[PDB]
RNA sequence: GGGGCGGUCGCCUCCUAAAAGGUAACGGAGGCGCCCAAAGGUUCCCUCAGAAUGGUUGGAAAUCAUUCGCAGAGUGUAAAGGCACAAGGGAGCUUGACUGCGAGACCUACAAGUCGAGCAGGGACGAAAGUCGGGCUUAGUGAUCCGGUGGUUCCGCAUGGA
RNA sequence: AGUCUUGGAGGUAGAGCACUGAUUGGACUAGGGGCCCCUACCGGGUUACCGAAUUCAGUCAAACUCCGAAUGCCAAUGACU
RNA sequence: UGGUGGCGAUAGCGAAGAGGUCACACCCGUUCCCAUACCGAACACGGAAGUUAAGCUCUUCAGCGCCGAUGGUAGUCGGGGGUUUCCCCCUGUGAGAGUAGGACGCCGCCAA
RNA sequence: GGUCCGGUAGUUCAGUUGGUUAGAAUGCCUGCCUGUCACGCAGGAGGUCGCGGGUUCGAGUCCCGUCCGGACCGCCA
């Protein structure tokens, strides 16, 4: 025999988005280039680095990447040109 | 409800831009004032 | 028969058992208590078992502490019936207990009486227990 | 302004010395006069409030604002936006002015009147009113008056404690 | 008493709202201005290096009037912190309200600064 | 976890997810098929929820006054990230909720999706700096074909028109 | 490409209560049962009989984190392979 | 003593105590610039009567907050066992809530 | 065991959708009528919405779970 079970209405979610730094510290990078993918401001711009619509940074001159604390907790990115 | 509208000049009759829009907030045919590119400036766009 | 009054979800995960219990390795308010050495899930009616098997022997003697509690529920599927589809519903509470967490602890009472009540509690958990008492 | 000028020449020598403040200019000071006005409306009748706003303007000495609910409760049926109470802040040589007329001649003219309440005070100074009449100043023109509902009135001092401003009201010119 | 915030300390949250927009860098550095009760303070800063250049001020050593903090004084002294960056000539800056509101002595020092030349 | 019946079919948020990204199940929880001529842009100015105490009509809460109060309150809405140097609240002006674009880069089987400094034409705001190519960031939406409507300095079967 | 060195993001294991919830005892009291009377309980006197709020101590969490590795990952520098 | 910057609060919060001729700040009154969705506290306006009371600036302190390795452990990369939902041994690696204590400020440049 | 319905005055049904109002007969109570009763005629009270939780300025009327019943399905070897 057999017996019925159903309405689990859970089987769904959103085909999930990319969410990264594609710089390293250190690398080389070319202006207009994406440096950290955020969603929200985690880590604010520093020099040379813009914050977009999407809350995302950007080199705006080419040079070489930095990660570095701001004050007590926060980060910023910032780009030292060569 | 929010309904499309295209925006319409008297300064020239070729207008382009397109907006939404609430009926209730604006029964009035609306007037905002934008740059037409053939006109090459800045003019008084109506509705349609 | 200890239920949370409320509870964030109803459902999760089984979860798992490493390493010695996190706090509560001693007896913190009681003369003497009862300590676990091995890792398993305790449930309402052990709770409700032994404390009856404590409490209605001792009488009047004086308090039993308990330093347990089922917060986390688990599930069971309905009898008879194709595994998946869905987790079942949550039927009964239960309680981690990695070793070394001492369960119940004894005040106000004789150390022989205490040793033995303790010792006829014991058999109603599942666990390999060991007394221990106070600095 | 009567009252100021004797605030200046009489009251604060009196009782800097009566309290030994090393700085003179530390003695306390009658900061604001403010008027509340509070109609029950959740509109009940919107002319209560369109009435309030221009009897409170001869009131005192000019106009009020309407102020403005913060929060919406269904207990009164209160949505958030319609308009409820309304009020005037008064300092300077205005202040003395109203204080003038209230002690004067107001609180005397109330229906009855004992000493006015014993420990109205919030603890640092400041003092409430809960006068129930709008007969303030008897040349209102009176006959006008529909709904009797008074003022709510606070008096603002530069005092840090209940006692000393206790003692100023009483050479202001308060009863108790 | 009545916890009235001290007026400089309110000041102080207002310029450090409009210096977090703006600041004076190399051949682009900043002007500033101390509006105080009895005097009228301006600064010429270079922000990176944390050094001014620059200053003026009503109690200065001489040209001197009863003013001393009045709208003439603003002026007077505008045209003096002028010739200030014209010795070491700079010939622009990037102007900075003290946290202060641009209507009265603030206006007066920079009509003064623009009419002697410094383009802001 | 045989079919039938039940349930689901696209998109968005989180956990499962094993400290990059990615990662399934008829796994665990919610939401979307909009809304806003201001809830946009810009200049300028502040600051919360709750609590205690006095105050009437009026209390547990209406509207006042003091004090405490790092965020408990808000942020159009569903979760997360992030926000009191405002991205929260208020006022004036305004329509960049622009056109032509776009160095580079992310994401990617393809189709598409995303950010983007910078240039020119004209603006809006502000004295200026300088900001503005829609919402505080992520959902609020669909191929091609065919047809409708507006502009066309394009072609229009001998030529001129259609 | 591997390894050595340097620098990065990343919030898991772990740990913990600083937030959100769960949660055990002591102290304490607001407020409730507690009958008597005066009586509309006005209030007193009223059991630890319950009992909110605080503070001392204590235990938990995939959708809690003031913290936070080992590894893995992304690069730079040079060195050997 | 003022102004204005950088530094993780080791800078804060508290508790006490000192200052002001000059500097600063409270103060004085809205006459005209400007403003109070009501107002000269606030905005600006033009002085200088009196006051260090507050602000501000200095002296002191571990009550709170903050910072903080040493050896432990828990965890764990890589190997090896065991009666194996889980335990144990070896090369490293290294938790944090705990104390050793640091700290109730350090660097500037223009005007005294 | 699954899917769908509902649950309101003492009884029976509207409202239950209109998020912002609890209603219609019967019953019951008082009076009148009749010698008395019953019809009949005047008047009047009631539930505050199965239970618990949640959104909201506001839930009966929105969303969840629990109890209650009622409708349908539970098939192929």
């Amino acid at each position: 025999s057999k017996k019925g079970v159903g309405s689990t209405k859970n089987g769904r979610d959103s085909e999930a988005k990319r969410l990264g730094a594609k710089r390293a510290d250190g690398q080389f990078v070319t202006g207009g280039s994406i440096l950290y993918r955020q969603r929200g401001t985690k880590i604010y711009p520093g020099e040379n680095v813009g914050r977009g619509g999407d809350d995302t940074l950007f080199a705006k001159i080419d040079g070489t990447v930095k990660f570095e604390r701001f004050g007590r907790d926060r980060k910023k990115v910032s780009v030292y040109p060569v | 409800m929010r309904v499309n509208i295209t925006l319409a000049c008297t300064e020239c009759g070729e207008r382009n831009y397109i907006s939404k829009k609430n009926k209730r907030n604006n029964p009035d045919r609306v007037e905002f004032k934008k740059y037409c590119p053939r006109d090459k400036k800045s003019t008084l766009h109506r509705e349609t | 028969m200890l239920l949370p009054k409320r509870v964030k979800y109803r459902r999760e995960h089984r979860g798992k058992m490493r390493g010695r219990a996190k706090g509560g390795t001693e007896v913190h308010f009681g003369e003497f208590g009862i300590q676990a050495l091995e890792a398993s899930w305790i449930t309402n009616r052990q709770i409700e078992a032994a404390r009856i098997a404590m409490t209605r022997y001792m009488k009047r003697g004086g308090k039993v502490w308990i330093k347990i509690f089922p917060s986390k529920p688990y599930t069971a599927k309905p009898l008879e019936v194709r595994m998946g589809s869905g987790k079942g519903a949550p039927e009964g509470w239960v309680a981690v207990v990695k070793p070394g967490k001492v369960l119940f602890e004894i005040s106000g009472v004789s150390e022989e009486v205490a040793r033995e009540a303790l010792r006829l509690a014991s058999h109603k958990l599942p666990i390999k227990t060991k007394f221990v008492k106070r600095e | 302004n009567r009252l100021k000028e004797k605030y200046n020449k009489e009251i604060a020598p009196a009782l800097m010395t009566k309290f030994n403040y090393d700085s003179v200019m530390q003695v306390p000071k009658i900061e604001k006069i403010v008027i509340n006005m509070g109609v029950g409306d959740a509109v009940q009748n919107a002319k209560a409030i369109d009435s309030a706003v221009e009897e409170l303007t001869f009131i005192a000495g000019q106009k009020p604002v309407v102020t403005r609910a913060k929060k919406s409760i269904a207990g009164f049926r209160l949505r958030e936006g319609m308009p409820i109470g309304a009020k005037v802040t008064l300092r300077g040589e205005r202040m003395y002015d109203f204080l003038d007329k209230l002690i004067s001649v107001s609180l005397p003219r109330v229906r009855d009147f004992r000493g006015v309440s014993k420990k109205s005070f919030d603890g640092r100074g400041n003092y409430t009113l809960g006068i129930k009449e709008q007969l303030i100043f008897p040349e209102i023109d009176y006959d006008k008056v529909t709904k009797v509902r008074g003022m709510d009135i606070v008096i603002v001092t530069t005092a840090n404690t209940d006692e000393e401003a206790r003692e100023l009201l009483t050479q202001v010119g308060m009863p108790f | 008493m009545i916890t009235k915030t001290s007026k400089n300390a309110a000041r102080l949250k207002r310029h450090a709202r409009v210096r977090a927009k703006l600041s004076g860098t190399a051949e682009r550095p900043r002007l500033n201005v101390f509006r105080s009760n009895k005097h009228i303070y301006a600064q010429i800063i270079d922000d990176v290096n944390g050094v001014t250049l620059a200053s003026a001020s009503t109690l200065d050593k001489d040209l001197n009037v009863e003013s001393t903090g009045d709208t003439s004084a603003a002026t007077k002294v505008g045209e003096l912190v002028a010739k200030r960056a014209a010795e070491k000539g700079i010939s622009d800056v990037v102007f900075d309200r003290g946290g202060y509101l641009y209507h009265g002595r603030v206006k007066a020092l920079a009509d003064a600064a623009r009419e002697a030349g410094l383009k802001f």
